[PDB]
């Protein structure tokens, strides 16, 4: 597979310097990635870690093109960023998935850093901790489905540690927590419900921030389990009490407080 | 039915559903398909059973299907029948509390993490409403496991 | 574990009580902090004397009736006893 | 041992320690050249907030200390509508 992995990033590598569309590319990379690892073969470190950095600079690229251009090429340009976005989680996945040593780790947590730092979203609003819970996110039909599961308790991990933004909001307001606490399969997979719920609230998110329908994390649980687990988890603080019952009762709350508080009261 | 469920092919027993089968008939000791089903973990025959209504009834070893799937470790057939609309809180944690046991002895599956979180969850359920708090019956001391007298609060878990 | 306020015309007090007790305990631990004998104070609760040490539930507060919510306002006298002067708190102002 | 809260009211809202001490700016303001070091007034000055809430910023001190491990059991704390939007302030303030 070396021959092959060292073929196929050659041939990005010169479609990236002609600065030409490699989503699919990506895409067909990280599917031959899942493949090798569905082989269970020792995985190298420095493709990995060449490949997130060509991933973001192709997510930095494409919200360039879809910055300003036609809207049939508009819809386009938002199909192929949300596939790279995809993609760049599925390399995520195989890069926490496989071994690396310390320096290689490191690289691929800058790496990680700065596509966090450029805060990619997708149609929906979904930043990259959005999709790494949502068991709604898209996998390929090829190897991909076999290692790149979400939500994935290595994946939400890794960027929690680069440093993603926990309390980050949808079109619709859903936190990072409004996601993992609807998962369907509570039971079956209480390893990536209590290990990425265990890990957003230790991280530093709201458990009691309200989407546009008013709904806290415990209040949009589908399970008894989310909400027996997520109230583990949550610590009570009298700013929330108090922000909650003003926002219960209706109370004006504009420029009688403090405006780093008019934005607490806007989700508490 | 029960050979069909126990083995590896649904669409026999899709075949046999679809024109009124017997998905509540007892077998040789309790099982109706269901105990068969959940048995070696095959989670699209006992959704398809559980959807035409075969009910859950003891077996001859007063086992309900809920509790042979946490038996032999399977997560996927346990969260499909906690879900049935009568589960009832006692045997929803006995289930989990089986379910964690049985990971932590076993061949094929073996997970001490998913044995701890497990337990307690199924503890956590347990202690949570403090009113009707749901206690264990904790037997006396057995002296081949240790000298353990089981875990009834979270803190010794 | 029952929670009480010991409140005087301006002061206000915060202790926790075991429910197995009685009041000496209490008396005691508010003798520490206010410095004045255990005789001179007076729990004049609900405009109503107490006794010394016999009991905690005959007093008037429970474990349900007093709660970290919102703790059952004990007040305190002095000798001169004092008459019940509690300074209410301020009055929030009318919501919109 | 014991924190002596005042409010812009004059009410003093005597309390525990380990109870004033869940706030931060209460610990930001015992600790600095507020110390006090003798353990018998420990006073901190509020000269912005009222005593009500003062009142349901101690009821929430004890609130907090009592319950931190106690399941779903957890009591509603209650605010009235009045004393919202004072309380809020009052625990940004605060950093409760």
């Amino acid at each position: 597979f070396e021959q092959c992995i060292k073929l196929w990033l050659h041939a990005l590598h010169l479609r990236q310097k002609g600065n030409r569309n490699t989503h699919k590319d990506l895409l067909r990379f990280a599917q031959v990635f899942s493949q090798m690892i569905h082989l269970n073969e020792t995985v190298k470190a420095p493709d990995i870690e060449c490949v997130l950095r060509c991933s973001v600079l192709e997510i930095e690229q494409s919200m360039n093109r879809v910055k300003n251009i036609s809207d049939a090429d508009v819809h386009n340009a938002m199909d192929n960023y949300e596939c790279n976005l995809y993609t760049f989680l599925y390399l995520v996945c195989i890069s926490t998935k496989t071994q690396c040593s310390e320096e290689d780790q490191c690289k691929i947590n800058k790496q990680i850093y700065n596509l966090i730092h450029l805060d990619p979203r997708t149609r929906e609003g979904f930043t990259l901790l959005h999709l790494a819970v949502n068991s709604n996110t898209p996998v390929d039909d090829f190897h991909t489905n076999d290692v790149c599961s979400f939500p994935n308790a290595l994946v939400t991990k890794l960027l929690l540690d680069c440093g993603a933004e926990v309390n980050a909001v949808d079109n619709e307001g859903n936190s990072a927590l409004h996601i993992i606490v609807q998962y369907n399969r509570p039971i079956s997979d209480f390893l990536t419900l209590h290990s990425i719920i265990i890990s957003l609230v230790e991280a530093g998110a709201h458990t009691d921030m309200t989407n546009k329908q008013n709904k806290t994390p415990l209040d949009k649980s589908t399970t008894g389990v989310s909400e027996i687990l997520l109230k583990t988890q949550m610590k009570m603080s009298l700013k929330c009490l108090a922000a909650r019952a003003v926002r219960a009762n209706d109370i004006n709350y504009q420029d009688q407080i403090p405006r780093t508080l008019e934005e607490f009261v806007g989700f508490h | 039915l029960m050979i069909a469920a126990y083995k590896g092919h649904t669409d026999v027993v899709r075949y046999l559903l679809e024109q009124r089968a017997d998905p509540n008939a007892k077998a040789h000791c309790g099982a109706t398909a269901l105990h068969f089903a959940a048995e070696a973990g095959h989670i699209d025959i006992v959704k398809e059973l559980i959807k035409w209504r075969a009910a859950i009834v003891v077996n001859g070893h007063g086992m309900t299907p809920l509790k042979v799937a946490a038996e032999s470790c399977k997560a996927d057939v346990v969260e499909l029948l906690l879900s049935h609309a009568d589960c009832d809180r006692r045997s929803r944690i006995e289930a989990l509390e089986l379910l964690g046991a049985s990971f932590a002895n076993d061949r094929e599956n073996y997970d001490i993490i998913k044995t701890y979180h497990y337990l307690y969850l199924a503890m956590l359920e347990r202690f949570q409403d403090g009113d009707n708090i749901l206690e264990k019956e904790v037997l006396p001391p057995i002296h081949a496991y240790g000298n353990r007298t089981e875990c009834r609060n979270p803190q010794e878990l | 574990d029952v929670f009480l306020m010991i409140r005087r015309h301006k002061t206000t007090i915060f202790t926790d009580a075991k429910e197995s007790s009685t009041v000496f305990e209490l008396k005691r631990i508010v003798e520490g902090i206010l410095k004045r004998p255990p005789d001179e104070q007076r729990l004049y609760k609900d405009d109503q004397l107490l006794d010394d040490g016999k009991t905690l539930g005959e007093c008037g507060f429970t474990s349900q009736t007093a709660r970290p919510q919102a703790p059952a306002t004990v007040g305190l006298a002095f000798r001169a006893f004092e008459a019940l002067c509690i300074e209410p708190f301020s009055s929030p102002p009318e919501l919109p | 041992m014991y924190v002596k809260l005042i409010s812009s009211d004059g009410h003093e809202f005597i309390v525990k320690r380990e109870h004033a001490l869940t706030s931060g700016t209460i610990k930001a303001m015992l600790s600095g050249p507020g110390q006090f070091a003798e353990n018998e007034t420990n006073e901190v000055n509020f000269r912005e907030i009222p005593s009500h809430v003062l009142s349901k910023v101690c009821m929430y001190f004890t609130y907090k200390v009592r319950y931190t491990n106690s399941s779903t059991e957890i009591p509603e704390f209650p605010i009235a509508p009045e004393i919202a939007l004072e309380l809020l302030m009052a625990a940004n303030f605060l950093d409760c």
